[PDB]
This record gives C-alpha cells, sequence and structure tokens, in this order.
RNA sequence: CCUUCUCAAACAUUCUGUUUGGUAGUGAGUGAUACUCUUUGGAGUUAACUUGAAAUUGCCUUAAA
C-alpha cells in the first residue's frame, strides 16, 4: 500500500508553490509542499512533491489529474510507497553576488603572471609544441 | 606587432598536430582568446560588435559547405510590415551578381508561431549558421527565440540597421549585407574577463591574410577594452602567448 | 474550484506587468538621476491614435496642457500588483469606469506610464468637459448641521462659496476655467470634485448586446497597443467623440 | 432567436451580417392616421417637447440606449434653430 | 452649430438689440442667454472660445457678478441686467 | 474536449459568405494574372462527412477522429471505435454531435476528422493525442473488460 | 488556457555613411577546452551536443448568472 506523499512533474513555468498552495488547498489543508528549482538563477525545474493529509487525498487528487491537461505541458502525478521522505530542495533563490577581492597586490600577481608565462610557455614546449619566448 | 612568423610556425605546427596522433571536424577549427581588466558587471548583454575585416572567410565557409553537411547558410527576421514590401526576387537580382544568396526571409508571427514547440524551434534553426535580425526586434528576440539560440556564438542574432530613417528602403540592405558579408565580424561581451573568438579554419584563406586580420583586430582592440593578453588554440590546445601585455596590470589595484 | 489554468494566466500576466513596471520604474530612476549614457531614447514619445486607422507620432516637449483620462478594464489576468496600486488608488480611479480630470508636467509623466494599460487616456474639448460637467458631477456637503455622508448633487454655487471663496471662487464656470485654463493650481478641484462615476457603455446580456459587447472588445483590440516596451509612445484618442457615447 | 443561435454557435460574422440584414420600423402611417396632419399635430406638440427638452439634459446611464439622447440633443437644438431663425 | 441653409418679423421683439455685440463672460449662464439673443439679433463672443484657435469689438458686455476685479480706468462699461 | 475545440475552431471550415467572396476574388485573379488554383493557399480544414472521413480512413490519412456518442441509428458508428483500434488511428468519442456541429456549421455530424493541419499546432495535437491515448490505452483498454464479480 | 521591449537619437544628406545605446534565456543533462578571484569554497568568465516542453529529489469587476 501506498503513502500521502504525492510526486508531480511536467509542470509549465509559472507554476510555483503559491499557485500549488492555493490551488490544493481545495483538496486539503496541505501538510508540507515542496517544489522543484534550479540553485543557480532559480527557476523550476519542472517537479515537486506534497502531502495533503491523507493517503485517500493523495489517490484522489493523483487519479484526478494524471494525465490533467493545461497550456502545453501536461502534468503527471503519481502516488508514492509507505513513507518515501521528501527530504532535500531548500527553496533556492537567484543570489546576490559579492566580491571577495583582489587582496593579494599587483606586484606579486604580475610576478605570478610573468612565472606562469613561462611556465605555459615550457608545458606546450613538452606537449610538444615547441615555442620560443 | 606580433610576429607574423610566430604565427606562421603557430599553424604550420598545429598543423602537423591535427595531422597524425564530427571529431575533426570539432578539432580542427581555430579559437583566439582575450583576457582584459573586467566587463560588465551587474549588466547582462547578448549584443555583438561588428568589427571590419578586410576578407570575408564566409566565401571559403560557403565553397566548404557546397561539399560539407553542415549547410552553412543564413536566416533573416523582420518587422510585420516588410514581408509584402520585399520579396526574393530583388536579393535574387543583387546578390548572385556578387556570387550570396539569402535563404529565407522571416515574420515574428511565424517565428513565435510554428518555431514554437522549442524541439522543432531549435530543430529549424540549427541547420543555420548566420542569424539576422532587425534593430527593433533584436531586444524583444529571446523571450521568443530562447537561450539556446544564444549559447552557441554561430547561432546568436544580430542586428542589422535597416530602416533608413523614414522611408526604409531594400537599397539600404542590399549594400549592408554586402559590408557585413565581406568586411565586418560580430564579437561578444561575457561577463568577467574572458572572451573566445571562433576565428576561422584552416582550410579556408591562407596564414598571410588571416595575419593581417588578425593585426587589424588587435590593433582595434587593445584600445577597446583596455586587453589583458592574448592566446590561441584549436579546440583543445593549451594556450599559446603571442601578445603579452604587461603595462595594464599596473592599473587593477589602480582601479580599487 | 479554481481552475489552474486560470490561475497560472493570471500568475503570469502579474509576472510580465511587474517584469516591465520594474523595467520602466528603475528606468525612470535612471533617466532622473541623470547617467543618461545607456538608453535607447533618452526622449519621451507620443502616438496620437485616431481615424483602419492613423497614427502620428511627437514628443511631448512640455508644454503642459491639461487632460481627460478614464479607467478601463484591463487586460484580463492582472491581479493588482502594488508599485501600481498605491499610486492609481491615490487618483481614484477604483470601481472602473471612472474618469477624473489631470494637469501634465515632467514628475507625473511616467505616472500615466505605468498606469497606461489599465487606462485610456487622451485631451477632452470645451464642449466635452461642458456637457459632462453640466450633465454630472457629484459631491459631499458638509456642515451646521446633517453630517450626512453623502455624494450630493452640484445644483448650488453658494456651496462653491462657502467650500472655495478662499479661492474667490463662485460661478462653476470659474472652474470650467480653472480646468480648461489650467488655472491658478487646480487642486482645490482635483481634491474637491469626487470625479465622475460614469456609465456603462452597454449593458446588455440580451442577444442583441452580446454582440456589441464583442464589438467593443474588438474595437479595443484594434485601438489599443500594449507595447510594454519601456520607451514607447503614450496613447491618445478622442475622447471628445468617446463621451458622445459615454455621457 | 437567430442571433442567439449564432451566439451560442458561433458564426458571429453572419450574425453581424444578420444584425445589418434588418428593416427597423417607421411610423408614418401612425402618424398620418393618430394626427391628421398638420394643424392638429402642431395644436399638440408641447407635451413632446417637454418630455424632449427633459431628455436632453437628462443623463446617460443604464436603461437609456444614449444614442436615444444625442437624437434628442441634436433634434432640440434643430427646433431651437430654426425657431431662433424665424 | 446646425446652420441652416435656405433653398414682416414678430413686431417689436423680434431683432430688438439690432446690431449689437456682446462680449459676454464665461461665468455667466450661457445656455439661457444665447436662445434670446438669437431670437433677438446680436452677435455673442464668449472668451473660452479663442482658447484653441482700434474701437472694433467692444460695443457691449455681460457680466452679472456681484463684485468684480480688478477693474481698469478703460472700462466704457454697462451692466446687462438691463438687457435680460 | 474544451482544448480539442480550441483546436478546432482554429480549423473550423468555410461558410458560404467566405466562400462567394473567395470565388470573386479568384474570379478577379484567374483571368488576367493566375490561377493554377494557386490564387488562393492550399485551405485547411476539419473533413466531417463521414462517407467521405471513413473512406479517408484505409488509405490512411487521419490525424485525429472524434466519435459522438448519441447517433441514434448507432449502427452507424458502431463499428467506429474498433476500426480506429484495428488500424491504430486516433480516434475519441465525445459528448454530443450538436457540438460538431457548431463547429463545422451544421445542426450536427456525429463525427470529426482531421487529416491535415498547419504546422504550429502539430505539436499541440501531437499531445492531445498523447492525452487521448493515456485516456484509453490504459483506463479504458478496459471498456471491454471490468466483468463484474 | 494570458501571449511576448516591433526604434530611438547625433551628424551631414547617402536616393544613407559613421557613432551611440537598447535584450537577464524552458529546463534537463552529455562529455569535455581555457582565464580571473580567494582558499579550496570553487565564485565568475570558455570549444559543441542531444531532448515530443521531457523531468523524482544538490540546507480592477457586467469578464454575471
Amino acid at each position: 500500500e501506498y503513502s500521502g506523499i504525492i510526486y508531480v512533474s511536467r509542470l509549465p513555468h509559472g507554476f510555483h508553490e503559491k499557485e500549488l498552495s492555493k490551488y490544493f488547498a481545495q483538496f486539503g489543508d496541505l501538510k508540507e509542499v515542496r517544489l522543484a528549482r534550479n540553485k543557480k538563477t532559480g527557476n523550476s525545474r519542472h517537479y515537486g512533491f506534497l502531502e495533503f493529509v491523507n493517503k485517500e487525498d493523495a489517490m484522489i487528487a493523483q487519479e484526478s489529474m494524471n494525465n490533467y491537461l493545461l497550456m502545453g505541458h501536461l502534468l503527471q502525478v503519481r502516488v508514492l510507497p509507505k513513507g518515501a521522505k521528501i527530504e532535500k530542495l531548500y527553496k533556492y533563490k537567484k543570489r546576490v553576488l559579492v566580491e571577495k577581492g583582489i587582496t593579494k597586490p599587483v606586484k606579486q600577481l604580475k610576478d605570478n603572471m610573468k612565472q606562469k608565462h613561462e611556465e605555459r610557455i615550457k608545458k606546450l614546449a613538452k606537449s610538444g609544441i615547441e615555442f620560443k619566448w | 606587432a606580433i610576429p607574423r612568423e610566430r604565427v606562421i610556425k603557430a599553424v604550420n605546427e598545429l598543423i602537423k598536430f591535427t595531422s597524425k596522433p564530427e571529431e575533426e571536424l570539432k578539432k580542427d577549427l581555430q579559437l583566439i582568446v582575450v583576457n582584459n581588466k573586467s566587463f560588465t558587471g551587474t549588466s547582462k548583454s547578448f549584443k555583438l560588435k561588428l568589427l571590419n575585416v578586410k576578407h570575408s572567410f564566409y566565401k571559403p565557409w560557403k565553397e566548404a559547405s557546397a561539399t560539407a553537411v553542415k549547410d552553412f547558410k543564413v536566416l533573416l527576421i523582420l518587422k510585420d510590415s516588410d514581408i509584402k514590401k520585399v520579396s526574393e526576387d530583388d536579393l535574387f537580382d543583387q546578390l548572385d551578381s556578387e556570387g550570396i544568396k539569402v535563404d529565407e526571409i522571416i515574420c515574428g508571427k511565424d517565428l513565435k508561431t510554428v518555431y514554437k514547440a522549442y524541439e522543432a524551434r531549435n530543430a529549424f534553426i540549427s541547420q543555420f549558421s548566420l542569424i539576422l535580425a532587425d534593430d527593433s526586434i533584436v531586444t524583444s528576440l529571446p523571450k521568443l527565440m530562447g537561450g539556446k539560440a544564444y549559447n552557441k556564438v554561430e547561432t546568436t542574432p544580430i542586428s542589422i540597421r535597416t530602416h533608413a530613417n523614414k522611408e526604409f528602403s531594400l537599397t539600404t540592405l542590399t549594400n549592408n549585407i554586402k559590408k557585413v558579408y565581406m568586411n565586418q565580424l560580430p564579437v561578444k561581451l561575457p561577463r568577467g574577463t574572458t572572451l573566445n573568438v571562433h576565428l576561422g579554419n584552416l582550410e579556408w584563406l591562407r596564414p598571410e591574410e588571416f595575419v593581417d586580420n588578425v593585426e587589424l583586430i588587435s590593433e582595434q582592440l587593445i584600445k577597446a577594452y583596455q586587453i589583458r593578453s592574448i592566446f590561441i588554440k584549436t579546440n583543445r590546445s593549451p594556450v599559446l602567448p603571442l601578445y603579452y601585455n604587461q603595462d595594464v596590470l599596473d592599473e587593477l589595484e589602480a582601479k580599487k | 474550484f479554481v481552475r489552474a489554468e486560470s490561475i497560472v494566466a493570471k500568475t503570469l500576466a502579474t509576472s510580465r506587468e511587474k517584469e516591465r513596471i520594474k523595467r520602466v520604474s528603475i528606468l525612470e530612476d535612471k533617466k532622473a538621476k541623470n547617467e543618461t549614457q545607456h538608453i535607447a531614447s533618452g526622449k519621451d514619445f507620443i502616438l496620437k491614435i485616431t481615424e483602419g486607422l492613423i497614427r502620428e507620432k511627437t514628443t511631448y516637449d512640455g508644454k503642459p496642457a491639461l487632460l481627460f483620462i478614464v479607467r478601463v478594464r484591463g487586460p484580463l489576468a492582472v491581479n493588482i500588483p502594488n508599485k501600481a496600486f498605491k499610486i492609481l488608488s491615490l487618483l481614484r480611479l477604483v470601481e472602473t469606469n471612472t474618469g477624473v480630470f489631470v494637469k501634465l508636467t515632467k514628475n507625473v509623466y511616467p505616472l500615466l506610464k505605468v498606469i497606461a494599460p489599465y487606462v485610456v487616456i487622451g485631451k477632452p474639448s470645451l464642449s466635452s468637459i461642458r456637457s459632462l460637467i453640466q450633465k454630472r458631477g457629484r459631491i459631499i456637503y458638509k456642515g451646521e448641521n446633517e453630517a450626512e455622508p453623502h455624494e450630493i448633487v452640484l445644483n448650488d454655487n453658494n456651496i462653491v462659496e462657502e467650500q472655495l471663496g478662499d479661492h474667490g471662487i463662485i460661478c462653476v464656470e470659474d472652474i470650467i476655467h480653472e480646468i480648461a485654463t489650467m488655472g491658478e493650481s487646480f487642486s482645490v478641484c482635483n481634491f474637491f470634485l469626487q470625479p465622475f462615476k460614469l456609465n456603462r457603455e452597454v449593458s446588455g446580456f440580451g442577444s442583441l448586446n452580446r454582440l456589441r459587447k464583442i464589438k467593443q472588445r474588438e474595437a479595443e483590440s484594434r485601438t489599443r497597443q500594449f507595447s510594454n516596451a519601456a520607451t514607447a509612445p503614450v496613447i491618445e484618442v478622442d475622447i471628445d467623440s468617446l463621451l458622445a457615447k459615454l455621457n | 432567436r437567430k442571433l442567439t443561435r449564432a451566439l451560442g454557435r458561433g458564426e458571429v460574422s453572419s450574425a453581424k451580417r444578420l444584425e445589418e440584414n434588418r428593416d427597423s420600423y417607421t411610423l408614418d402611417h401612425i402618424i398620418k392616421e393618430r394626427y391628421p396632419s398638420f394643424p392638429d399635430a402642431i395644436r399638440d406638440i408641447d407635451d413632446a417637447l417637454n418630455m424632449l427638452f427633459l431628455f436632453s439634459n437628462l443623463p446617460s446611464t443604464n436603461q437609456v440606449s444614449s444614442k436615444i439622447i444625442n437624437d434628442a440633443q441634436k433634434i432640440c437644438n434643430q427646433w431651437l434653430a430654426y425657431v431662433a431663425k424665424e | 452649430s446646425y446652420i441652416l441653409e435656405s433653398r414682416k418679423y414678430d413686431s417689436p421683439v423680434a431683432s430688438l438689440f439690432s446690431a449689437f455685440v456682446f462680449y459676454v463672460s464665461r461665468e455667466v449662464p450661457i445656455d439661457i442667454l444665447e436662445f434670446l439673443i438669437l431670437s433677438c439679433g446680436g452677435n455673442v463672443i464668449s472668451e473660452a472660445a479663442m482658447d484653441q484657435i482700434d474701437m472694433s469689438k467692444v460695443t457691449h458686455q455681460i457680466v452679472d457678478r456681484p463684485v468684480l476685479k480688478n477693474k481698469v480706468a478703460g472700462r466704457t462699461y454697462i451692466q446687462p441686467q438691463w438687457i435680460f | 474536449a474544451a482544448e480539442t475545440f480550441k483546436l478546432f475552431n482554429k480549423y473550423r471550415p468555410e461558410t458560404a459568405a467566405e466562400k462567394k467572396e473567395r470565388l470573386t476574388k479568384e474570379a478577379a485573379a484567374v483571368a488576367e494574372g493566375k490561377s493554377k488554383q494557386d490564387a488562393s493557399p492550399k485551405p485547411y480544414a476539419v473533413k466531417y462527412g463521414l462517407n467521405h472521413v471513413v473512406a479517408l480512413i484505409e488509405n490512411k490519412k487521419a490525424k485525429l477522429v472524434l466519435i459522438a456518442n448519441d447517433v441514434d441509428p448507432i449502427e452507424l458508428v458502431v463499428f467506429l471505435p474498433a476500426l480506429c483500434k484495428k488500424m491504430g488511428v486516433p480516434y475519441a468519442i465525445v459528448k454530443g454531435k450538436a457540438r460538431l456541429g457548431t463547429l463545422v456549421n451544421q445542426k450536427t455530424s456525429a463525427v470529426a476528422a482531421l487529416t491535415e493541419v498547419r504546422a504550429e499546432d502539430e505539436a499541440a495535437l501531437a499531445k492531445l493525442v498523447s492525452t487521448i491515448d493515456a485516456n484509453f490505452a490504459d483506463k479504458y483498454d478496459e471498456v471491454k473488460k471490468h466483468w463484474g464479480g
């Protein structure tokens, strides 16, 4: 026998936990929802999970909406075994970038450039692709 | 200037490096990279700067693709009004005179209607080599056509200054497309320091002509972006310093 | 039950709106702070769309004047975003098909540009405003009796005396001068008027008027252009002709 | 009835076609019977003008079809202009 | 508007004030005085009329505000309530 | 169904008005300029007649099929689902034939067929038939099954 | 069950040359080339290649009823 956890996928854009919450509150006061975004420049990777309260609530939602169509994706939703433990996907944003540098001085990094210039020339020389200078 | 004989021995040495030990077509094409101080941060751009050249490699590319399979070819996208105004007959009068040919002209409605179905969108465009767009539409495109076009440097769209203000004429294009075919090359601005250019092939026009074209771009660009250094590779090779600029390295902590 | 299709279109259109309006917001911030290197066009622009229709282009080059402006519904998926909702609620345009006058300037020319898709825009005529203010106009009175928070019709220039005699104003055609001629700072009127609550153009839902509703919506699709482009022209129409319908 | 059929179906083009394809009514025989014609008509104009000039100052709203109102306005000022110039 | 085109009088009330020209204020109610001056031949000019587009024009002037300011020294003025 | 009709009403047919209008146009163009019946484009719309539709089947050309349930001599159409099953063709039963009368300009038709569609809707159709295949191949595959026990 | 930033200037006229600016992407992965930073934390930039929009886990109110 299955669990109240449900796995939905094949989602469109513009369909976020805001939408899932106000929609599936029609079916039940939810235990929990989670959505799949990318972690970097966070946008939807088009799937998610939920538990409403009950196994029966999950069953009827899946039965109702298994092959449901929308704007021109269609969702596929499935009922899961006992447990099966949504465990991850802290909701990730598009992060603010921060600049930790340049601490090391112009003189030292220029000497780094001077020595690794020659390092580059010798590694291409030993590849072997000879190069003067 | 850079030693042209360093360029010449570079091309012959990578010729032997490539001669003996899809895949070879990936390997053999030349890339030239520039490091600079910094590009524009916190401003994500997709524009292209059309750097003038004296000799185009697109005629070698077209002569190569007549035999080859990727079918080097062009696409055009335009405002809604001009499709009834323009046709292929005019450019077939004009551009075969020089010996080039435009494949197709498209409208934005066509673009959003039939080259939706993202698989089919990609599949429609992927055969095309050179993508060209309206000076008005260029900002609106990526909501429509998407970043799979923009990731590949060949497939990244380019404007053209079309509207002779006012009462746009075709002749304004039938010279301008000749200019950008024979005499200009578009180049991208990323974030950061690093910038690649898919410069060309070695089966195409000679290293002697490529050397002066490389001299032209370098003399244009040493002032453009305060650039740091220049290297070359062909699609795997670790970087060869051919221009090593350190007078600009002194200013980096001067900026802060 | 709430029809997820409706939900996602709602959210998507608000996404479009939130996008373009944050664009124009920090744009107009950049115009005002005048770092004006990276802008397509540093100047404003104007489209007087009139009569299969004719289209005429200019700039403001202000030279300010008056305008008359009305809430129309639309478009059709847009839950209220905060950063417009506050400014329009100041402007008293809610409970749609409400019409108010304004005087243009440079602080406020962006405000019309944000509220633009939600609203119809154009300049009125002397006959039009005459017919409007003579046939309509509604005012609260408070004083000396009768607390009575009732919107009460204009009958009385003694009310104009006792409420606007500080401005030296009686004889409501003087208000018409204040509006028409952009008179002495005009905010007495613009705070006072309780501006016009207009009539639904075609009520209906009989069959014959369903047709007319659809014609109305088609004409609106023809005549409205939501370019959303953040350099776009401001739209202007024949409100003189249109209030012949709506008044 | 035909229009509602066209709207519960579609073919709104033919609906518009059907709207254009009717003949609204006239009342000339009604007039010519009820007042024969001229001196009795001008005897009984007064109650018309009262309602007319009332409605032309009456404002537009629901239950009006304000086409009627601007029609009343123009026919009113036609009367005013004639009788003024005379 | 609604100009008439062709193709003894009301004795005396027609053509009273013949060859009169009244510069009428905007403050006064026009929509009835204009019917009468059209009845009895006279021209009107309102000041709002010219907003969009030597002893010539000022023959008569219509103002019925109780108080008026700033009155100037060049006022060859009557008030129109006599005419009313 | 709602999606289906959002689709189909785009590919609604030609009415008489548009036909005579088209005819007057191509009468204008046939004489002086051109016609190979190219003065007008290829039209693309529903194929709706029963005999013609079922003739198109076994050629076979129909991308999708719509079958009314409520036809009174039901023997007209009882064979059809088997037929499109056996030929492997995208059929589905609909609720009410008057709908089809809407979309091809009749009181009713009892069958609607698609064989040709412009390119923009190809994947839309593709997902559509995928949906109904996901409604028939798994849960109304059992239309003969479910004897009680 | 919405439907997309469709163009502006400078000049001199070119029956258009030059310059300026103007986009923040469907996601998923595939393998794998180079440059910055600072400490490994890889943060940001770098060849092209698949996928039916695919997919299971990276602290306002008349647009009513």
